[PDB]
């Protein structure tokens, strides 16, 4: 019984949870209560993963919200699928973060934490066997930037044995909606790299790229984005669930996708998505779901794969399918589009399936891939860091919270350093 | 009696037992269930064979086999499934957790712990056998359970039964196609442990199989329990001669001696030539030269390695159905006569030959067809060494910097035992150039 | 980026062993070491720079305690006069002949103090007005990629080891925080320091030996030239430094072979790692010398990431390698000299 503990640090990650547990939900036939209302009796078989048991047939999920300064407590609970979380786990505390990364981790945060571990306990020693956590979070802010990672910290040395999976929004290269997002981002990754085993970097400009070119949508929300992130979230962790013909779990997409420690940055995506009109205009089949997963816009990472190589990409598909097809296509692309991929690793693709697929499709894809493209995802803050940091722009609000000069300085070789090791598998040897 | 102990270890030795057990209770007439309708009717014969199940006094047959995959995600199909009834609920999972495709993970820190239950329950098993000779293994070279836990199996069990036949029923994998990308390096890490401790590992590559099931079965979206159901027809015609009756009989201690020259170059191939459909069936003989020389041909393989960039030290051809021996030293003949498939000078015999009278059975479901005779060569070629190499040079090519290493020591390795396994994977693509020299006096 | 130096030393016997009367392995034609088995299925054959004979005292070319001294430790020496830093590494698994080769015993001196006694004596040489020498002296380890120093609070103090914390001056270099190093005049007072510190390396008992180290013992000594005041006015080139650092590193001590579960375990996951992140480190930046672009991977673990500053740039770093003759250990010294190559390639 594999067992996952979910994590919500701040606004993004309670929102994007909240739509994550309303999708596996109905994935799996449970109501806003809790009770089963399903049709199958495969969803039962491993409801273990995510959602704890109870009396009267009930199912609890394994979530623990987390954000200091309320205000969304009040969002989840009074929302549709609220009252089915433990309200012993609706953990906060008052007085705001304020966008910094120092009340996030040293002054708010150092006092909040050990309450917040103190039910990770409560809900690890529960699971007959535990493969990993699973946080969300938003770099740019004070929560999901300081206090994830601080509690990223403090569960690698308590569970080092383990899978720290987060999926992390990151900055963008346009308009922001954060003005101190740089600072904050460049001391995260020097405490994201060293702390954990597999980080998706997902960007907000990909997927309004996403919404509003392939989807078609006018008026997209944040309420739209969510429903995106959810797919992956729910793709990666199926073959621990339903069953299949090659059966995956975290640590298999750990051991293919990083082939060095640090390089542990991805880079996801999920088909088939597409507007109302051009579903009837199009076919399902495995070579639609290869092209729009490789194509550069269906990528939520706002980076080109076509100015770098691919290290490692991973495919978890879902549905009835043959794999005749599914390898014929996975290496047509390793050989028609070789100079994407790097020469120093025979295949650079794996591939994962699953018999059960999605509520209403007939077959669904989730793709995952470690390019060297996430360069320029940070190539860019270090350039915005010494642009401000020279100058001690925005900085007496970090070091009136506890924080030398040196610590901006030490995330900001780590990395550039980062940038030094995708840039050296760049180039032809 | 004899008996055949059959092991089913990881994914794809259990999708191989779901087709195996489909095709061998279909064979002898027992229901998914266990118990039998023809002993009761026909009130004689040992249909009840045991070479693979034995027998309750209730009327029930339990099967000679055992699972392991450290995952129960594959196992729990079959605890619900349409086999229940009849497997001992003993199916040993243990999966609290999976092998991550790493061997350091199948061998000591998952794989401890949980073989103890494996070889109490062999032991279980070979107690209530007499005249035991084979312990069949099926598993995949690619993934760490397939890798890991027959490394730790097979050291164990040639130290408790010893001097007593195995046999590998592998899946080699394909140079282009791959489902993992650290294949270059669980293969290598088996095959250092697997050459000392083995007898006759067979190999097969789904690239070669999938090929077959598009150029003679007309499948051009194919799945595996189509692969998997050639390779129980393999399976079934190697252990037919134990079961059911026959002109010329071969045990398995028999494919031990005319296939293995040297002990260290024990990794013959397979084929199975009739694989046609059932529009192709008829307008077609299907006549013992056909197929004698179909299994000589390269698009017929299993595993993918052009025979005719080799040399053919051993063959055996073991029929099955409607066969006159004259046929089959008439077919042999023509074969010798040919100039494009050669013989080593120290094999002139070259040929061992098997007769059944049992014909094969068409699984429903299916694509195969009827056939009054069906056949199965097992050979020994120089050429695979080109197929070993085509791994350790990716070997080489992942090892020189280093790459996905460092999931390997995290789970109990050393650095230097990957060289050492590169080195005994270097000594026998060096003994296979000296079998291939021609003598000189 | 200057050169690596690697090098082999082979050790007579144990007597331990000896009751068991093994047999011999290795054979030297000069610097081709080669190792054949019992059965002689195969013949290995191993090129080095250096190569030294120590089995038994017969053949010519035998290297006493004194040839390591002036074939690869004085210019260790010779350079950090210069300004230059060093670095000395020690691989090899229990019973090798390691810290025999480090220090030894007061009749057979090892290379630490037959190093920092010429070290004084280049330096009361030219103890002159103009010129003027500081020495500092620290030492500490790694022990599942943690810093500890040997020399604080002795242990029995409630809690049992002071996990230190590296970090990052811009200029400087990585650092340890929290490290009170010491200051020494002569010789005997490192010999006090060390012998302080070799009690307190957090060996273990495995079933192979009683006396086992799970840690990488690291030495550091600082050296700084001072001048005097120039006749213009009081402003000289005082600051010229150089770090020697000299490491007896931990066996790798494959896990299968030696059933060790719950602490050891995870003892030699952390210790496999150190050493394949030093091997690469240290194969980067010999092929950096060679002309090529290639980045450096000193991050991926701490051994290699204090130690910054004593291998790239214009530093020296050297390599001794140590092996049994026998048989029983032939899965063992084989890997050693595998690893050997990587560091020459
Ligand atoms: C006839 C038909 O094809 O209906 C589809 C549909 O038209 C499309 C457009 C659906 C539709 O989804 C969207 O329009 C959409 C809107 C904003 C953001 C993202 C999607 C659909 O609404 C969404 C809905 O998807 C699901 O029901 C899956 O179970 C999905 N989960 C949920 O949608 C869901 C969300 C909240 C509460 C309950 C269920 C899912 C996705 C990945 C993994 C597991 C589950 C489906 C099939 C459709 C409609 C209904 C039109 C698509 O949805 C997904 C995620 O696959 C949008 O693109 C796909 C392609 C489908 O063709
Ligand atoms: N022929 C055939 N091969 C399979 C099948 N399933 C998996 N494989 C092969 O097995 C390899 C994967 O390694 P496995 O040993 O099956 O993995 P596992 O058994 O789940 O054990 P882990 O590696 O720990 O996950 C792939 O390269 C496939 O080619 C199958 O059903 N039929
Ligand atoms: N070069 C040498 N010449 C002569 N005798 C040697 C030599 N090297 C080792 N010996 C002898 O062999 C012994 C080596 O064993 P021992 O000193 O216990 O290993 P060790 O390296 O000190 N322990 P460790 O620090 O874990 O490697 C020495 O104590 C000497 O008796
Ligand atoms: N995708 C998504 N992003 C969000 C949402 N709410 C906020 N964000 C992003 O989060 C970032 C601000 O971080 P914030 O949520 O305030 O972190 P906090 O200050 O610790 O709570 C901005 O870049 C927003 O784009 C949401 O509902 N969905
Ligand atoms: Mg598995």
């Amino acid at each position: 019984m594999r067992e996952i503990v979910h994590i919500q640090a701040g606004q993004c990650g309670n929102q994007i949870g909240a739509k994550f547990w309303e999708v596996i939900s109905d994935e799996h036939g449970i109501d806003p209560t809790g009770s089963y209302h399903g049709d199958s009796d495969l969803q039962l078989e491993r409801i273990n993963v995510y959602y704890n048991e109870a009396t009267g047939n009930k199912y609890v999920p394994r979530a623990i919200l987390v954000d200091l300064e309320p205000g969304t407590m009040d969002s989840v609970r009074s929302g549709p699928f609220g009252q089915i979380f433990r309200p012993d786990n609706f953990v906060f505390g008052q007085s705001g973060a304020g966008n910094n990364w120092a009340k996030g981790h040293y002054t708010e945060g150092a006092e909040l934490v050990d309450s917040v571990l103190d039910v990770v306990r409560k809900e690890s020693e529960s699971c007959d066997c535990l493969q990993g956590f699973q946080l969300t979070h938003s770099l740019g802010g004070g929560t999901g930037s300081g206090m994830g990672t601080l509690l990223i910290s403090k569960i690698r040395e308590e569970y080092p044995d383990r899978i720290m999976n987060t999926f992390s929004v990151m900055p963008s290269p346009k308009v922001s909606d954060t003005v101190v997002e740089p600072y904050n981002a460049t001391l995260s990754v020097h405490q994201l790299v060293e702390n954990t085993d597999e980080t998706y970097c997902i960007d907000n400009e990909a997927l309004y790229d996403i919404c509003f070119r392939t989807l078609k949508l006018t008026t997209p929300t944040y309420g739209d984005l969510n429903h995106l992130v959810s797919a992956t979230m729910s793709g990666v962790t199926t073959c621990l669930r339903f069953p299949g013909q090659l059966n995956a779990d975290l640590r298999k997409l750990a051991v293919n996708m990083v082939p060095f420690p640090r390089l542990h940055f991805f880079m996801p995506g999920f088909a088939p998505l597409t507007s109302r009109g051009s579903q009837q205009y199009r076919a399902l089949t495995v070579p639609e779901l290869t092209q729009q997963m490789f194509d550069s816009k269906n990528m939520m990472a706002a980076c080109d794969p076509r100015h770098g190589r691919y290290l490692t990409v991973a495919a978890i598909f879902r549905g009835r399918m043959s794999m005749k097809e599914v390898d014929e296509q996975m290496l047509n692309v390793q050989n028609k589009n070789s100079s994407y991929f790097v020469e120093w690793i025979p295949n650079n693709v794996k591939t994962a399936v699953c018999d059960i697929p999605p509520r209403g499709l007939k077959m669904s894809a989730t793709f995952i891939g470690n390019s060297t493209a996430i360069q320029e995802l940070f190539k860019r803050i270090s350039e915005q860091f010494t642009a401000m940091f020279r100058r001690k722009a925005f900085l007496h609000w970090y070091t009136g919270e506890g924080m030398d000069e040196m610590e901006f300085t030490e995330a900001e070789s780590n990395m550039n350093d980062l940038v030094s090791e995708y840039q050296q598998y760049q180039d032809a040897t | 009696m004899r008996e055949c102990i059959s092991i089913h270890v990881g994914q794809a030795g259990v999708q191989i037992g779901n087709a195996c057990w489909e095709l061998y209770c279909l064979e002898h007439g027992i229901q998914p269930d266990g118990q039998m309708p023809s002993d009761k009717t026909i009130g004689g014969g040992d249909d009840s064979f045991n070479t693979f199940f034995s027998e309750t006094g209730a009327g029930k047959h339990v099967p000679r086999a055992v699972f392991v995959d450290l995952e129960p995600t594959v196992i729990d199909e079959v605890r619900t499934g349409t086999y229940r009834q009849l497997f001992h609920p003993e199916q040993l999972i243990t999966g609290k957790e999976d092998a991550a495709n790493n061997y350091a993970r199948g061998h000591y820190t998952i794989g401890k712990e949980i073989i103890d239950l494996v070889l109490d329950r062999i032991r279980k098993l070979a107690d209530q056998c007499t005249g035991l000779q084979g312990f069949l293994v099926f598993h995949s070279f690619g993934g760490g359970t397939g890798s890991g836990f027959t490394s730790l199996l097979m050291e164990r069990l040639s130290v408790d039964y010893g001097k007593k036949s195995k046999l590998e029923f592998s899946i080699y994998p394909a140079p282009q196609v791959s489902t993992a990308v650290v294949e270059p390096y669980n293969s290598i890490l088996t095959t250092h442990t697997t050459l000392e401790h083995s007898d006759c590992a067979f190999m097969v590559d789904n690239e070669a199989i999938y090929d077959i099931c598009r150029r003679n079965l007309d499948i051009e979206r194919p799945t595996y329990t189509n692969l998997n159901r050639l390779i129980s027809q393999i399976v079934s015609s190697i252990t037919a001669s134990l079961r059911f009756d026959g002109a010329l009989n071969v045990d398995l201690t028999e494919f031990q001696t005319n296939l293995v020259p040297y002990p260290r170059i024990h990794f013959p191939l397979a084929t199975y030539a009739p694989v046609i459909s059932a529009e192709k069936a008829y307008h077609e003989q299907l006549s013992v030269a056909e197929i004698t020389n179909a299994c000589f041909e390269p698009a017929n393989q299993m595993v993918k390695c052009d025979p005719r960039h080799g040399k053919y030290m051993a063959c055996c051809l073991l029929y099955r159905g409607d066969v006159v021996p004259k046929d089959v030293n008439a077919a042999i003949a023509t074969i010798k006569t040919k100039r494009s498939i050669q013989f080593v000078d120290w094999c002139p015999t070259g040929f061992k030959v098997g007769i059944n009278y049992q014909p094969p059975t068409v699984v429903p479901g299916g694509d195969l067809a009827k056939v009054q005779r069906a056949v199965c060569m097992l050979s020994n070629t120089t050429a695979i060494a080109e197929a070993w190499a085509r791994l350790d040079h990716k070997f080489d090519l992942m090892y020189a910097k280093r790459a996905f290493v460092h999931w390997y020591v995290g789970e109990g390795m050393e650095e230097g035992e990957f060289s050492e396994a590169r080195e005994d994977m270097a000594a026998l693509e060096k003994d296979y150039e000296e079998v291939g020299v021609d003598s000189v006096e | 980026n200057s050169q690596v130096t690697v090098a082999v030393r082979v050790r007579p016997f144990s007597k331990r062993e000896k009751t068991e009367k093994a047999s011999q392995v290795v054979f030297t034609n000069g610097e081709e070491i080669t190792v054949e088995h019992p059965d002689m299925k195969q013949v290995y054959s191993f090129i080095y720079d250096v190569s030294f004979w120590s089995f038994d005292e017969c053949h010519p070319g035998y290297a006493s305690q004194t040839t390591v001294y002036e074939t690869l430790a004085a210019p260790l020496l010779d350079r950090a006069f210069e300004g230059y830093n060093t670095c000395l590494f020690a691989y090899g698994q229990t019973g090798s002949g390691k810290s025999y080769t480090m220090m030894g015993l007061n009749e057979e001196p090892g290379i630490i103090p037959r190093f920092c006694e010429d070290l004084f004596a280049q330096i009361a040489k030219k103890q002159t007005s103009e010129v003027s020498y500081h020495l500092e002296m620290s030492f500490f380890e790694v022990y599942n990629e943690k810093i500890h120093d040997l020399l604080v609070c002795k242990g029995e103090n409630g809690q049992r080891k002071q996990p230190l914390r590296a970090r990052e001056h811009p200029v400087s270099g990585p650092y340890v925080e929290g490290l009170s190093m010491n200051v020494v005049s002569s010789y005997s007072d490192i010999q006090s320091w060390l012998e302080l510190g070799n009690k307190q390396r957090a060996t273990a008992a495995t079933g192979m030996n009683d006396k086992s180290s799970r840690s990488h013992s690291v030495f550091t000594l600082v050296m700084t030239q001072t001048k005097t005041e120039v006749v213009e006015g009081e402003e000289h080139d005082h600051r010229i430094t150089s770090r020697i650092n000299l490491v007896d590193l931990a066996g790798s001590e494959r896990c299968s072979t030696a059933h060790s579960s719950g602490q050891r375990l995870k003892e030699g996951v952390s210790i496999n790692k150190s050493l394949l992140t030093l091997g690469k480190v240290i194969s980067a930046l010999s092929e950096q010398a060679n002309g090529k672009r290639v980045f450096i991977p000193y991050r991926e673990s701490t051994l290699t990431w204090l130690l910054k500053e004593s291998l790239g740039g214009n530093s020296k770093t050297a390599m001794i390698a140590t092996v049994s003759p026998a048989a029983s250990n032939i899965e063992e010294t084989l890997s050693t000299l595998r690893y050997a190559t990587q560091a020459r390639l």
